[PDB]
């Protein structure tokens, strides 16, 4: 998170700490009490395999996270469609093999439904522990922003990510920059506000550096996947 | 079947359209039906019944047929979207 804030306790109790060989690597989102949404990106080969993967939630800072306190994931599910070279369909999903125990600073993020009639513009959050700058190292504590959704038809522009922006994508940020995701913070969240429900919206995904003008954030369009998740989670078992 | 919306209506589909549920007969253990259906295994939170598509769906989840009896199911299969701030 580029220009953002550390994040207070319990006030985004969805996000994990995706963790491997004892350190940071991704973001995530809690549903359930055994699954997590991340980025398809996250998991690719040679880190497709769940036991290289360990979930932490409810704490803020990475110093807190200790060896052996982690949450084991057991399943890793990538999008059928997923396609590395484009990033188009950068959703998976992780199963722990243990729940986890919700309580004040460990909760689940609500699945977009159809119908939500979002603003073109309207207000998000990001979270995570990546760089607070391009090419800077895992933040320690985690940060949050806010962001707005960026019109696709703006976002597809010349002078922005030209054609790029597909329908299983969201845009999000300022086209002036200064406030972004970077590295680090993918497949983490990006939520919203609505009827007094913050839902998942997106999962942060890909674009051009960290917080340059005219190269906002590319999420993956959480509410285009929402029928293939329920049918993961269906079928597990 | 399908939540809709923010407030979480429940819709199933033709057999090009979706088409609500009514309030009318419904039970909490109606609600878990719908839920394992949608994949939530035994999460359940609340099957509250809210104000009213014109067709109607009226009383697992093929016991029905297109109907009306004032208030529609809104379903929520798990407690999620609470923050610090509420
Ligand atoms: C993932 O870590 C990741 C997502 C989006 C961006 C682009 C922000 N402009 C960078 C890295």
């Amino acid at each position: 998170i580029v220009g953002g804030e550390s994040a207070l306790p319990g006030a985004w109790p969805w996000q994990v700490s995706l963790h491997v060989q004892n350190v940071h690597v991704c973001g995530g989102s809690i549903i359930t009490p055994e699954w997590i949404v991340t980025a398809a990106h996250c998991v690719e080969k040679p880190l497709n395999n769940p036991w290289h993967w360990t979930a932490f939630a409810g704490i803020l800072r990475q110093s807190f996270m200790f060896y052996g306190a982690g949450y084991q994931v057991e399943k890793v599910i990538s999008h059928p469609n997923y396609d590395s070279k484009t990033k188009n369909n950068d959703i998976a999903l992780m199963k722990l093999q243990k729940p986890l125990t919700f309580n004040d600073l460990v909760k689940p993020v609500c699945l977009p439904n159809p119908g939500m009639m979002l603003q073109p513009e309207q207000l998000c959050w990001i979270s995570g522990w990546g760089a607070t700058e391009e090419k800077g190292k895992t933040s320690e504590v985690l940060n949050a922003a806010k962001v707005l959704l960026i019109e696709t038809q703006r976002c597809n522009s010349r002078y922005v990510y030209d054609n790029l922006i597909t329908p299983a994508m969201i845009c999000a940020g300022f086209l002036q920059g200064n406030v972004d995701s970077c590295q680090g913070d993918s497949g983490g969240p990006l939520v919203t506000s609505k009827n007094n429900i913050w839902w998942l919206i997106g999962d942060t995904s890909w674009g051009s550096g960290c917080a340059k003008a005219y190269r906002p954030g590319v999420y993956g369009n959480v509410m285009v996947f929402t029928d293939w998740i329920y049918r993961q989670m269906r079928a597990d078992g | 079947v399908r939540l809709y919306g923010p407030n979480f209506i429940l819709q199933v589909y033709s057999s090009k359209s979706w088409h609500p549920v009514c309030q009318d007969d419904w039970n909490e253990n109606y609600g878990r039906a719908a839920c394992r259906d949608m994949g939530y295994k035994n999460n359940f939170y609340s099957s509250q019944g809210i104000v009213d598509s014109t067709s109607f769906m009226k009383l697992i989840y093929k016991k029905l047929y297109a109907c009306s009896s004032k208030a529609v199911v809104s379903l929520r299969c798990i407690a999620c979207g609470v923050n610090l701030n509420d």
